[PDB]
Order: structure tokens, then C-alpha cells, then sequence
């Protein structure tokens, strides 16, 4: 596989997102770290699918709503940023106010 | 498209050109297999291999570098040898020469 | 005897006339020469050639090399050749034919009992990369870069502080001393840049005397004509290099004013295209001058479909700008121009831009300097075809031009080419071994100062080193005292004389920088073009001799999704 | 010109009269003072104030600071104020107004070419925490504590051995020497405690002469009147501190006998409430005495619904007790009392208990000293309302009282307040930067001796430091020689004079403890109350001046599920 | 008073006559002796025995031990006994009865204020393992081995280079010096092997003078009679050991020729069964000679159903062989013989093979030396029943015979038994504590030089050290200067005299090898059998005194799927 | 649990395989690291089930086909090797040309 440090670092993000995913599925209101991981992992898969940076900057604001997270969480996340290998290389996706 | 693929031009490579060679019939008289490398001093191989050790003096197998010739017990075959170069000094092996020649 | 060419390639790697595809790009290299004697190639293993009295001789350690890379396909600015590489005392001993003079002909690299062997047949070997635009935001950057194939890192910073987030500056004697001490812990060669933004010479001389090998002039600290003149004056007297990030705001003058302030003195211009910082919108016109050594940072390389979209927010965070402050967003926008971004790739292909760098974690990706340089070459071959300099049906010249961008040229620009930058005798043995299918993406072995420092390694408890999971792990060359012996901390001549290494008790080997004032554009290997370039103030169109320079954005790139897990 | 207060706060952080919520608690702090001159605030970034000739001057390194934290909201025992913080030579230089005297007014902290900048606008800055109840069970504890905001760790141990599992003791010269050497590898200030349980003075003097800064008297090694008297006698002559864990079993006498054995001599009582160890059920009555410096360990803080349930098995494992041995389970039970646990929170609110600590991995959580201290403050505000000392509509006084519990008070108790413990000029620059939304939970930056040692860091290969995943990673201040220069190993005066640092070849900076015998309850900042407290032998009810002291257990706490992944 | 035997065992561990099952195998050990005085056992904890004036005395540090392992069940080549173990100055002080002479009888191990305690009741304590077949392919191997219970690693290599992948050789002075320096960073005792394949004595003397404690003769570098004679001649004059991997190809002669070249001189034969390398198919006949110290590498141990199948491809990768080259695959096949693999297990049971080793990442598993040794013992008990030497209804003798294979015998073979290899007074305190249910699989504590170096550790932030997740983490004994003080770098007598340690500035403790030339088969503890063994040239059948030696392959093994997550 | 370094290393392989598994499920053509992880994790579970080394050396060549991976990937993987604890201890499984 020859995994570089950055690929191994992203495995941490993926795993953190699995935790949140299962909790959201149980019907829990997600907390700060769970919310960040879930939306981040969503964007990484988007890039793997071949979606554009522009499309993800938009789609990322529709993963979680204010009613699916704990109080104060939306305000603790003014934006989320994550990079992934798009068909045209590594790009940065910045989602402003992801939770509304 | 194959990542890092070679595009080897067709043909052949002539090995150890411009060097003295000689053919020798060798026979394994031992009860166990013997395998000889391309750069081993042929005259000092396992004593169970019977051949003209005198003719093989200062020679090695005329085969591509890193390959070998195997002799199963009782096997007889003719091999081609190529003379050593450089200083033509033989050190090591069975310690029969340990000097120039 | 005789052997077919294909079987030969499978055993010893390709030879004269054979071509190899670089990773999954459209770039092909052709072996130009082979320094071996057919039939006398050295090979290691069970019953192979490198054995006592055979491919290995009887000489003492002093008369043989410590390490030999057998049957390597060298790719360097001077040639693409097949040869054995000998390393002795941590330095490149010779490029030639290895073996035992006692029985083999034409041996120039003697193998003895004291010789270790690295099998490079079927592999490409290059010099270690040199990134001269490092922001020391975190120490983890060194491992990321080393894994990518970069063995020397020049930059500035003190950690995740606002000043370092924005600029490559290690401010003053205390922080400089602290970072020189911390550098001993990192497995790469390191040189530091001080804060050059001051109009009082002595404040700069102190920093140079403390250890920095250069001074960074950054607009965030005030890139005014006075500061620029001051830094260049000190640089001229202490033989150190100046790196520039000009006044984007045109607050103190336009690009012509900065150029006038520079006054024909040697200077390295960072991210000359402008997105990373610089007079809007024409900082790119600097590549026309003889005293300017121009480089690019990597996010704009090469021009792709998602390039523009990701730049705005990246710009803001890197420079502590407020998106609610209109003036802050207006000046961020003026830096991102499709016109100059598209032209930059072509200027690299023509040799007008001579270096590539990262701009690590401050509008740049530390592990992607090499990878992006090759993606640009690919996109340029695809769009523009063969270079006027090409000979034969291969991309050899374009390959030599581009490899020079992250190896010898950065070394020359910063006064360290006497130590590193290329595979030449006497230079530190910083080498990178690659499998052709992974060239420029994931190395097979990274060697620092004659010792392997990092490499892919499988299951530690396995019966062999190949079983999964295989990922990059630090080797002996990255450990304690062995590391100190295999890395270099570069100092200014003044610091070296002042006994800074003794005072701080630096454990690593020390190297001094020199020749930073005498390098000019004409000295950049294969990248010395000085075009009559102009930028349209209104449309931002870049023209050379009146002709429009431009290119098309890529939708898909090689060395991308086929290799990475994320 | 003029600017609205809201817009002002968004740019430079809050000012006089503005209030800020501490994390998700009900505690609000109000800015008491602002040392700036409106319009002259320093800000760093593209086109900002800190630039050559502007907010940055022409002075040499000697005349300017090495680091400035701009627009910081300081929260310390002496005040909650807005100011710039200057750091020079690894120490706090000044708290005032930073800038360039050449063009700005009232500049007390000069910024020059040698100055690095940390932007603290919108952030709260505090001194690093000090945990004086560490069990050196594993080295990983140092990173856990550093990440939480604790920069100094005092305790004892040799690793995961039975003796250390139960007690904070580094037994004898050999182990002490070994741990002093190992301490150089850790990114926190360290001081060691020896085994004080012996009735032969010389056996204690040897340990002090070897390097310990204090002696732990623990019941597991025999907390008898003879041992206690012996340790205090040696402490009185060598100026070191004694930490006590009394005889829970009442085997040698009751609490009054221990107090009599102490005989009015200075002593630090660990986990004074009793659950962590001590005369059952009245060890808590010790907080009434002038010579007793009382602290709490963290699992009982604050009283919650699950507190009692988790304590029994925790007790057993920590002290190597056998649940099958009736006497072992009976004495475990006698330590866990709802009555004293509920009273403890109130005693902290009143200032009767002066310190908070962990009791790491031996009935305590190393990364939760700060977090739990604030949870207690929250629960007390919610239950008891404003303190009699409060002025204005804020919780400023309660905040100053509680912050003193893990900063200045532990420093005073152990004789290291001359070096660390608060943000005052001349003290080591151990600072912690927090975002208000994460105060007391997850720091933005942890600074050790003037260098950032650990901080949250995003993708190493990213274009900026913010992309996910963001987690705590070691910075340059935690690396090799830079670390040695930024941390302190505390020694007893005898060890320092004996040349222990030279003999063991300790690489870090050395600090000596002093003033351990002269501190008394009256010296504990904002926590000097000596109540007439009594404990009912049968009911365990705690009363002060006859009134019953108690509180209600929390079902939900702030700084909990909203921040942690697990 | 009186106490039942079961209750006694639950409190202090088993005593004389009690039997304990080793992990999940069929091997049972019976306590042969107990050095305590019933009623006077020392126990630590709340209200236990080790307290001031009670089980702890008033003596100064010089008159008491630094560490005591209480109520340990010792398993060593000399006995299986219950006793307290005292450690002083990093070395084994005594095996006896610990306590306070002031009130207790028969105290031979005094406990004082300077004494740390490790509770070993219910645990088995053994000496640290010694692996003499290490390929230094990566530094991560040291942690893997330490975690398994191996504290000394002897081998050669320079990292993931072809030469090291195939052979245990650190070629020449430069690489030797580099690896000696890197060794200071590893938490295990280390000794290096040089490349012994040369027919020029001086080329070997240089390597020995540079620091190696032995010379590896490997067929990949040419295992010819001349090279073998040369290495043995130098070994005879410099008192170092020679490890042999003979000529599998029978290229220079058959096994009888090699044996003749050896000429009765002492030599350690690696993987004597042959799969790992050696004259095909009879290298195994070497175990009949008095001057041969024979060992096995671990993949063939013990003979199981999947053994043969996994060997071919493992063989190829380890020796850089080409599966397309017929001669390369034919010689790989001739090394894998069901007949010799089956016989090897029996020869170990009989004491004809005296050592077990790994052959780490080059046809061997670094973390499985101990584990596999016990699996062989289990399979042999199951198949052959009790050994002729057994006394009583237990497997005590078979246990002593097998433990000697990875402890004292490797130590004797390499000239380091004066320092390590067994639990005897004066030897370095390298000890491993095991819980009976996990014996040989996962240790409870690994002690290096008197300090815990690695151990299972739970949640760092937990209230106790036991909460999940529990996994192996480095302790204080593996940190910086404490590590240097607790590990040994073994040097040849010549290197020691030449001042190599001073020249390279080695920080760790130094030990010199001696007695490598005088050890013979008769000296191998419990494994000195010299059988009249023969191998059939055609059928490969192994016979001793004409009787066929063989065994059956296991389908399921203990110490396997019940303990590992993967 | 007392996880040794090697057990923790394998958790990295398992997690990498979860990533690939989800992508294969979405209908994506797997890349180099994803392919190696998926086939490797398959073999480890085979060993946990008690399958022989011989059976796995064969079965491993039928996890992914040339049509389920990106171009060039089959040629980048001449073989896959992984070790796992079989009922009879640790053994090495080598699958030659796993993708066809
Ligand atoms: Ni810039
Ligand atoms: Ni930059
Ligand atoms: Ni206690
Ligand atoms: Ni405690
Ligand atoms: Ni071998
Ligand atoms: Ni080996």
C-alpha cells in the first residue's frame, strides 16, 4: 500500500466519522467532534467520487441540521475544511456555516 | 497505459565479448546436487564434479551474470567457460591459487 | 554468451535505447548510456555475483566503498544513464562500474568486505529534493517531505504562531538559536531564514551572526523599498540569500518600484506568479530580469479545473485576513487570476521559472513539490508537444529541465550546491530510489548521508519485510546519533566563525553557505530564459514578445487517484 | 475615528465592561481593565499594523521582546484584564501595550525585527497549570497533562510498579537519579517526591541530597506518628515540602493524634476529603489548621450522580486490596462517604480547600484537573449564587478564587512560585491560550518557556494548518535540545549544591525549591479560610460553626459530552 | 495460626508441591522449593506488611535493595522456585527472603526507605530472552522483541538494504560505527555481527577493531572453505564468535568439506535444520560435532500443517531469487524438506539442538522466538510423553531444557553470559514478569537493567492503570538517559581497548564479550547431546543410531488464536 | 486486551480495508491502495475462520477482477502478502497475480 503519513492521518478522520455515523443512526444529537468528523468524511468521499470543489462547498452544508446536533454546536463550527485527492489532485474544500 | 512500463527495443545482447573461452565436459560423481555460479572460479568447484581442472584454470562459466548451472547426481554435460579478466588474481574459493593466474 | 534484450531488462533493468514510462504520465525517458560491460554486471543474492573472490574483492575498507547501488537508472540534470553508484564516508564516491578488479574488467567502484549493497536494478535513482519555501509551522512537516523524496528544507518559523503561519521567518537570535537546536531532531538538512523586514542593518546582521542562511522580506511585515534595500545591503556583505514576497497592495509603489529598489542585486522571488503574494497583478514580470531567481509555490501547479475555487479561503486563513472586511477580501481576490495561473505552467515549460517549492501550510502542500512538478511536465507535453531542445523520440530534455527545478536550482539559489543538489562526486549521499510505476509519488528508499532514513516497511513481526500493512516508517538513519551524522545544519559564514555550533552545542554536521550573491538567472540549469514578458493591467493577460501565453485547465491528472487512499 | 463596540470586539477581542461566557458553563467574566490606547492596538497580518516603521521598530534584539501575544484577555488571580504580553529570554517580560515607540504612544513592550507574534485577540490567556499529585506510572501522562493545560508536574514513581501504583514515591538515590535523567525527555517542568516513611532521619536526608523536592508520607508504607515526625524534622532542616496521606485505619491513632504528631509544622495534606485516603471519617477536619495546606484529588470533583458508584472498585485496584478479604472491603467502604463528598465542593467555594490536583492513575484523572475545577465552580454558582466577595454582575471573584487552586497555590505550597504559577514579570513563560468556547477543555496553544510545545494541528500536507483531522501534536518546544532549554527540573537546595545536575549530566534548566517551611494557610491566594469544622463520628455529617455543609449531586455537567468524542 | 493451601495460593501465589499450567499448553510446572518462612511473607498495599518498622527497616540505601519482586515463582534453567528477588544497582542482588531483619527472621534481602516494590505473587518471573539471529532491517524490531520478552538482540544490518535483507551483516567500520551510535536509541542490549566473508584477515580485523562481537559467514557473500578458514582464524585471535550459514548449493563442496574447513574450531551454526540456509540436504548432521553450537530459526518451529506451503515464497523474497529462473527455484525447493523439518522438533526435545532464534524478517518472526519454543515443547510432550530425565509428575525438566534455549545458551554461545542470560546474582537485572494464563505470549512487565522498560498500559487519563484500551507502551526505562543507563552495548575486547566508545561518544553502558572460543556443545545447559545422526541423500530421512527420527504436523497450536486479535 | 505492536499495526490494515469496501459497494473502480487493503483483509479473516494457507493462496485471486479496479492497477500488484494467526500459529499467505 505504501501509506504516507497523510494517508494514515486520514484513516483517523474516517474512523472518527464511523463513530458519529453510528450515533446519528441511533437518533442521538451529535456533539462537536462527532459533527466535524461526519461532515469531513462526507467531503472526502465526494472527492473520491469525482465531485467538484464547488459542488462539495455547497453539499457539505446539508449533511447535518441544527436539530440533529446538541445546543451550541452549530456556533462552534463556523466552517469546516478538509483536503482530499480529487481526479485533478489534492484540493481544499471549505464549507462555511455547515450546520443550519 | 501501464504505470512505469518498459518499452524495450528488440534484439539481443552479446555477453563477455572479446574474451577467451573453452568448452569442458563435466560430470557429477557425487550423490547430492551441485550448483555453480557465473563468477565462481570453475577450477575450484566441489571435488565431486569430474572434469579437466587444469583446463578450467582461471575460468568461470560463460553465462549471464548472476545465473547458474545445476548438476544433479550423475549428470554429465558440456559447459562453456570464459577467462577471468582484471588482474587475473584468484583469492578465496578452496584456496588453491591465492594469487595471480 | 547471448541474451535477449527483454530477459536482460528483467534481470538488470533497462539499457541503452530502452524507454521507461514515468509513473502513469505520458512522459517517457530513454536510457542514454550504460557504463557496464555486458556479462560483468554485479548482482547480489543467493549464488549471485557479489561473493568473496568473485564480485567482491580483498581490499581493506579504505580501498572500497561503504555502499553500492547496483544497476541504477540515474535521472539527473546531466543525463539519464545506467550505472553503479558508490558511496563512501556518506558522500558520492563515483558513478561507474562496480566489482572486483581482481577478476573483472573496467571496475571503478571496488566492492569489498566493508561494502553494503542496495539492489537498484529496475529502479530509478535521483538526488534528494530541496524545498526552499518552508514555513516551520510544525515538526511533522519534515517526515512528510522526507517521505515524498525531499531531503533538504530551507525556511523559517517557530511553530504554530501567527508570524510563522504567514511568513517564513524565525525572528531574532533567541528563536534562531532555539530552532537550530531543534533541527538536530529532524531527519532532513536544514537552513533557516530570518526576518529581513527592518530599515536598521544591525538588526539584520545580528540574525545572520546568530545562524540564518538568508533573510525573508515579506509584505505582512512591510515589504517597503527601504526594508528591501536594507536586507540586500546586508546580504551583499554577509553572503546570504534574500527571498522576496512583494507588496501586493502596491502600497509603497508598483512592481517597477520594487525592482528599482532591488537595483540589480541578486534575489530569490517566491511564488513569482502572484497567488501566494506579490504586486497585483504583474509580479510575474520579474522573471525577465537577470538578477532574479524565480520560483513557484505548489497549489497553482498545474492549472486544473478546481484550482481557482479552492484559493480564496486558503488565501484568507494563511494571511489572517477578515472576510467581513471588504478591503481584506478585495486584496485576496486581486491575487487570484486565471490569466497568470494558466501562463505559469507554460513559463515553467519554457524555462522562465527556474524552481518549484511548497510554501508549506501557508498556501502550499509540503508533500507535493515533486509530484506537482511532474504533473506540470505531463500537462505541458500533452498540450505543447516536444520542446525545441528535444532530440530523439523521448522526453529526456523536458525531464532534465523539470528535475532541475527541485534539485540543483534551489541548491544554487541558496548557496548549498557545493554540498547537495545533484548526484555528483563529493556531494552528500542524499539519494532517492524509485520504482518506475511510482516515480515522483511514493519512493522505495530514501537515503540520507549514506544511510537509509525512511522507507516503506511491512509487518514488523513478519517472516519477510514485504507483508501488509506496508507504510513508511523511520529507519536507522533517522535515529539519535546516527541521524546527527547523516544530516547537515547550514550556517552563515559569520555564524560558523562565531562558534555558534559550539555555543549551542549542535550535534549534527555543519555546512556553510556561500555563493548566494553571485548566482544569476543565467546560472539556473536548463531554466535560464529571460523573456520579454508583459502583463495587461486591465485584463491580466500575460504576453511574451506580444504573443499571448496561456494553457487549459486539467480535469484529471496522473499521480493522483490511482495512488492515494484519500 | 469611531467604531461600534461589537465591531471592535470582533476585531480586537472584548474590552472594559464586555462579558464572556466560560465554555458552556454559567460562569461569566467581565473585562476589568484594558491597557491599550484605542486606535493604537497592534495587529499582525497582510497590510496590518506590525510592519517595518509602523507597529515594528528599529531596535536591536536586546531592546525588544522575542515574542508578543497581542490583545490577550488575561485571567489570573490578580485580575481579568485586556493587554499585550511580552516574553523575552523565555520569561514574562511585561504585561502592557506593545508596539513601536517611534510612532505610537504608551508603548511598554517594544516590537522589533527579533519579535515573533502570536495573535491572542478573542482568546483568553492563563498561566500553565501545576499538578502536585502525580503518580509517575507511565511517561504518557506528561503529554496528557500538557494537552489539558498543565505545565508543571510534581509527584513520584518509577513506572508501573506496585509501590508507584499506590504511592507518589520515587524510593531512594538510584531510582531518584534515574527519574531525574528520564525527566529531560518530558515537555513539562518536573519535581520529584521521595519516600518519607522511615524513622531514621539519614535515610530521608540521602533522598533529599539525591534530588527530591519533597517527601510523601503514605499509609501504605506506614503513616505512623514516628514516621511523620521524622519526615517533618528533615523537611524543617532541608527546606522541602511534606505531602501527607494519613492512617485511614486509625491504626496508630485518630486524626487528632496525627495532627499532634505534625505539631504545628507545615504540611500539604493530599485529598483532604478522604476518599483518596486518610483518617476515617474525619480527615477533612484538617482544613481548620493554619499549618495545613489542603488539596483535593479530582474524581470526587464535583459531586455527581455517578460519583459514589464508581469509587469502590477504583479504590481496590489503586491500593492492591483484596475484595475477598472482608477487612479489605470494609476499609475501602469507610473511605467513601456521600456526606464528606458533598461538603467538599462547598469548602472549595468558601476557600477552605486551597488546591486541586489529579492523583494520576491512582484514584485520579491526569487530564482533568483544570476541567473539574471549573465544573465545581459552575455547580457552586448554580447552587449557592454569588460569593460574598463578588462586586458587579459577573463571577470575576469566583473565577480568581478557583484559578488560584491549580496555579499559584500549588506553586506556593511546593516552593516553586518564584519560577512559575502565575503571569507575572520574571516568571517562566508557561502560558496557555484558549478560545472562550473551549476554555478549560481544549487549549488553542500551550507555551513552555517561551516556545510553543503542543497545539492542535490539522493535515500536515494541507495548504493551511486548519484542515481536518485536527488533533494535538508535539511542536518544536517539545523537541530535543529546544525542550531542555524550555523546561525546568526542580531540585532541593542540597542536591543543587552537591552538583547532582553535573553528576547525572542533566540537560535541562535547573531550578531550586525554597520557602516550603514558611507557607501557611493564610498565604493561599483567595483560599485562606480556616473554618471551625466538625465531622459527626456516626453520621459523617460535616458542620462548620454548627451549620450543616452539603450540596446536591449533578445529573449533567458542562465541559463534558459537548466536547469529547468518547 | 493456620491457613488452607488454596487460600494461601490466592494470597501469595503457589508453594511447594502446587502445580501451574503454562498458558493454554499441556505443560505443568511444580514448585520445587519455597525460600520463605510461613507467616513472614512480605506484601505491599494498604495496611499490609511493607511499612515502616514492620516489613521495612531503618537502613540506609547502601544497606538495602533498590527493588524487590515479592513472592515470585522463578522459572530458570537451575530451578523452579518461589522466592523474593532483590535488585540493586541495576543488577540481581539476591534470590531469597525479603523484609526487615529488625523484626523478621531469615531476611536476606533487606527492604528500606530506598526500596521500590513490584508485587509478583501469582506471577512467574524469568530472565529476559536473547535472540542471536537478528537482521537489522528496521528499528521497529526492537520494540516488537522487547514486548515478546526478549531483552538482548545480536545480529547485523544497516536497514532495509539488499545485503541486510539476506544476511546478518553490518559491513565495515563506517556502517558499524553508525549502527553502534544508533543502538543507544534502542531499549534492548545490542551486539553487532560484521561481514565475515573475505579471504584477507586484515579486512576482518578492521571490523572487529571497529566494534563487532562476531562475524557472519553467509553463502550470499560466498561461504567458501577459504572464507570460512579466514574468519575462524581471526575469531581465534580476537575472541569473537562466528555464525555460519553454509553453502546450500554444494558449490565449493558438501557438508563434510565445510566441516573439514572448520577444523574443530568453535562455531555457531544458524538454522541447522536447513530451510533457512545450508548444505542441501544434510546440514543438520552438524549437531553431532562437539565444536558446533546449533540453533534453529523460528518459522519451522514447530512442524504444523501449513509450514511447508508458506516456505517457498518466503525463501525467494528473503534471498533475492528469481522464480522465473529455473535454477533459482530448484535451489529454493531443495531447502524445504518435510523430513528434516519433522526431525528438528524431536532433536530439540532430545537436546541435540541447543538454541532458538528468530531470523527476523529474513525467514523468521522477531516477536515469536519464545512463543514458538514453548509450542515445540507442548507438541513434543503430546507426542513423546515424559523425558527420560523427568522426576515427579510434572514437566519441570522439559521446561528447564527449553527455557535454556533462548536464555543461557545463546548467552554462552556469544560470550555475554557473564552479563546476562539467567537470574543469578551479579547479572544485569533484565527480567520478565508473566501471568500464568499468558506465559510466553504477553508479559505483564518487562524490566531492563532494574527499570521497567515496557508494559501493558490502560487509559492514560483513567482513574487507574487498568481501564481499556490496554496495550504495550514504552515506560521510563526506555526514555533518553535512563535508557542509556539500563542497556548495554557489547563490544569486542579490541574495540573496548581502542577507545571506540569514547570516539563514537556512545552514551550507554558498555560490556565486552569473552569466552567465545572456549564454549563447546558440552557446555550448552541441558542441551549437550551429540547424536550419531545421518541424512539419506535420496529420501532425506533423518536417522540417529539407525532409528528414524520424525514427528507429526500440528493442526492447532496453543498460544495462538486464543490470544491474538489478528 | 494487551495489544502488541503487530496487533495494532493490523488494525491499520483492517481500517484501510473498510474504506475500500465502502467504495467498492458504491460501484467505484478501486485504486492501488484500496485493492491491496481489501484483498489483504480478506485473507486475514480467512485465517481467523481456520482456512488453510493453500486454500487462501487460491481464494485470494478471486476477490477483485480487472473490471473492478482502475487501469494499470492489476499490473501494479504482481502479488499480495499478509500474515495472520491461523489455528496453527502465524503463517504467510502469498497470492500471486491476485487481480485478473
Ligand atoms: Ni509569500
Ligand atoms: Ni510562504
Ligand atoms: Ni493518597
Ligand atoms: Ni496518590
Ligand atoms: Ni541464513
Ligand atoms: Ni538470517
Amino acid at each position: 500500500m505504501e501509506l504516507t503519513p497523510r494517508e494514515k492521518d486520514k484513516l483517523l478522520l474516517f474512523t472518527a466519522a464511523l463513530v458519529a455515523e453510528r450515533r446519528l443512526a441511533r437518533g442521538l444529537k451529535l456533539n462537536y467532534p462527532e459533527s466535524v468528523a461526519l461532515i469531513s468524511a462526507f467531503i472526502m468521499e465526494g472527492a473520491r467520487d469525482g465531485k467538484s470543489v464547488a459542488s462539495l462547498m455547497e453539499e457539505g452544508r446539508h449533511v447535518l441540521t441544527r436539530e440533529q446536533v446538541m445546543e451550541g454546536v452549530p456556533e462552534m463550527i463556523p466552517d469546516i475544511q478538509v483536503e482530499a485527492t480529487f481526479p485533478d489532485g489534492s484540493k481544499l474544500v471549505t464549507v462555511h456555516n455547515p450546520i443550519i | 497505459m501501464i504505470p512505469g512500463e518498459y518499452h524495450v527495443k528488440p534484439g539481443q545482447i552479446a555477453l563477455n565479448t572479446g574474451r577467451a573461452t573453452c568448452r569442458v565436459v563435466v560430470e557429477n560423481h557425487g550423490d547430492r546436487p551441485i550448483q555453480v555460479g557465473s563468477h565462481y572460479h570453475f577450477a575450484e568447484v566441489n571435488p565431486a564434479l569430474k572434469f579437466d581442472r587444469q583446463q578450467a584454470a582461471g575460468y568461470r562459466l560463460n553465462i549471464p551474470a548472476g545465473t547458474a548451472v545445476r548438476f544433479e547426481p550423475g549428470q554429465k554435460r558440456e559447459v562453456e567457460l570464459v577467462a577471468f579478466a582484471g588482474h587475473r588474481a584468484v583469492f578465496g574459493f578452496r584456496g588453491e591459487v591465492m594469487g595471480p593466474l | 554468451s547471448n541474451i535477449s534484450r527483454q530477459a536482460y531488462a528483467d534481470m538488470f533493468g533497462p539499457t541503452v535505447g530502452d524507454k521507461v514510462r514515468l509513473a502513469d504520465t505520458e512522459l517517457w525517458i530513454e536510457v542514454e548510456d550504460d557504463l557496464t560491460t555486458y556479462g560483468e554486471e554485479v548482482k547480489f543474492g543467493g549464488g549471485k555475483v557479489i561473493r568473496d573472490g568473485m564480485g567482491q574483492g580483498q581490499m581493506l575498507a579504505a580501498d572500497c566503498v561503504d555502499l553500492v547501488l547496483t544497476n541504477a537508472l540515474i535521472v539527473d540534470h546531466w543525463g539519464i544513464v545506467k550505472a553503479d553508484i558508490g558511496v563512501k564516508d556518506g558522500r558520492i564516491f563515483a558513478i561507474g562500474k562496480a566489482g572486483n578488479p581482481d577478476i573483472q574488467p573496467n571496475v571503478t567502484i571496488p566492492i569489498g568486505a566493508a561494502t553494503e549493497v542496495i539492489a537498484a536494478e529496475g529502479k530509478i535513482v535521483t538526488a534528494g529534493g530541496i524545498d526552499t519555501h518552508i514555513h516551520w509551522i510544525c515538526p511533522q512537516q519534515a517526515e512528510e517531505a522526507l517521505v515524498s523524496g525531499v531531503t533538504t528544507m530551507v525556511g523559517g518559523g517557530t511553530g504554530p504562531a501567527a508570524g510563522t503561519h504567514a511568513t517564513t521567518c524565525t525572528p531574532g537570535p533567541w528563536y534562531i538559536s532555539r530552532m537550530l537546536q531543534a533541527a538536530d531532531s529532524l531527519p532532513v538538512n536544514i537552513g533557516l531564514l530570518g526576518k529581513g523586514n527592518v530599515s536598521q542593518p544591525d538588526a539584520l546582521r545580528e540574525q545572520v551572526a546568530a545562524g540564518v542562511i538568508g533573510l525573508k522580506i515579506h509584505e505582512d511585515w512591510g515589504a517597503t523599498p527601504a526594508a528591501i534595500d536594507c536586507a540586500l545591503t546586508v546580504a551583499d556583505e554577509m553572503d546570504i540569500q534574500v527571498a522576496l514576497h512583494s507588496d501586493t497592495l502596491n502600497e509603497s509603489g508598483f512592481v517597477e518600484d520594487t525592482l528599482a529598489a532591488i537595483g540589480g542585486r541578486t534575489i530569490h522571488t517566491f511564488h513569482t506568479e502572484g497567488a501566494g503574494g506579490g504586486h497585483a497583478p504583474d509580479i510575474i514580470t520579474a522573471c525577465a530580469h537577470p538578477n532574479i531567481l524565480p520560483s513557484s509555490t505548489n497549489p497553482t501547479l498545474p492549472y486544473t479545473l478546481n484550482t481557482i475555487d479552492e484559493h480564496l479561503d486558503m488565501l484568507m486563513v494563511a494571511h489572517h485576513l477578515d472576510p467581513d472586511i471588504a478591503e481584506d477580501v478585495a486584496f485576496a481576490e486581486s491575487r487570484i487570476r486565471r490569466e497568470t495561473i494558466a501562463a505559469e505552467d507554460v513559463l515553467h515549460d519554457l524555462g522562465a521559472f527556474s524552481l518549484t517549492s511548497s510554501d508549506s501550510q501557508a498556501m502550499g502542500r509540503v508533500g507535493e513539490v515533486i509530484l506537482r512538478t511532474w504533473q506540470v511536465a505531463h500537462r505541458m507535453k500533452v498540450q505543447r508537444g516536444a520542446l525545441a531542445e528535444e532530440t530523439g523520440d523521448n522526453d529526456n530534455f523536458r525531464v532534465k529541465r523539470y528535475i532541475a527545478k527541485y534539485t540543483i536550482n534551489p541548491a544554487l539559489t541558496h548557496g548549498i550546491a557545493h554540498e547537495v543538489g545533484s548526484i555528483e562526486v563529493g556531494k552528500l549521499a542524499d539519494l532517492v530510489v524509485w520504482s518506475p510505476a511510482f516515480f515522483g509519488v511514493k519512493p522505495a528508499t530514501v537515503i540520507k548521508g549514506g544511510m537509509i532514513a525512511i522507507a516503506p516497511m511491512g509487518d514488523i513481526n513478519a517472516s519477510i519485510p514485504t507483508p501488509q500493512p506496508v507504510h513508511y516508517r523511520p529507519m536507522f538513519g533517522a535515529l539519535g546519533s546516527a541521524r546527527h551524522h547523516c544530516r547537515l545544519t547550514f550556517l552563515s559564514q559569520a555564524a560558523a566563525a562565531n562558534g555558534v555550533a559550539e555555543r549551542l552545542n549542535l550535534r549534527s554536521a555543519i555546512a556553510v553557505v556561500k555563493g548566494c550573491r553571485t548566482v544569476q538567472k543565467a546560472d539556473m540549469v536548463h531554466n535560464s530564459l529571460q523573456p520579454n514578458i508583459t502583463v495587461d493591467a486591465q485584463t491580466y493577460e500575460v504576453r511574451v514578445d506580444g504573443e499571448l501565453i496561456t494553457s487549459e485547465p486539467a480535469d484529471v491528472l496522473p499521480m493522483a487517484q490511482r495512488y492515494f487512499l484519500f
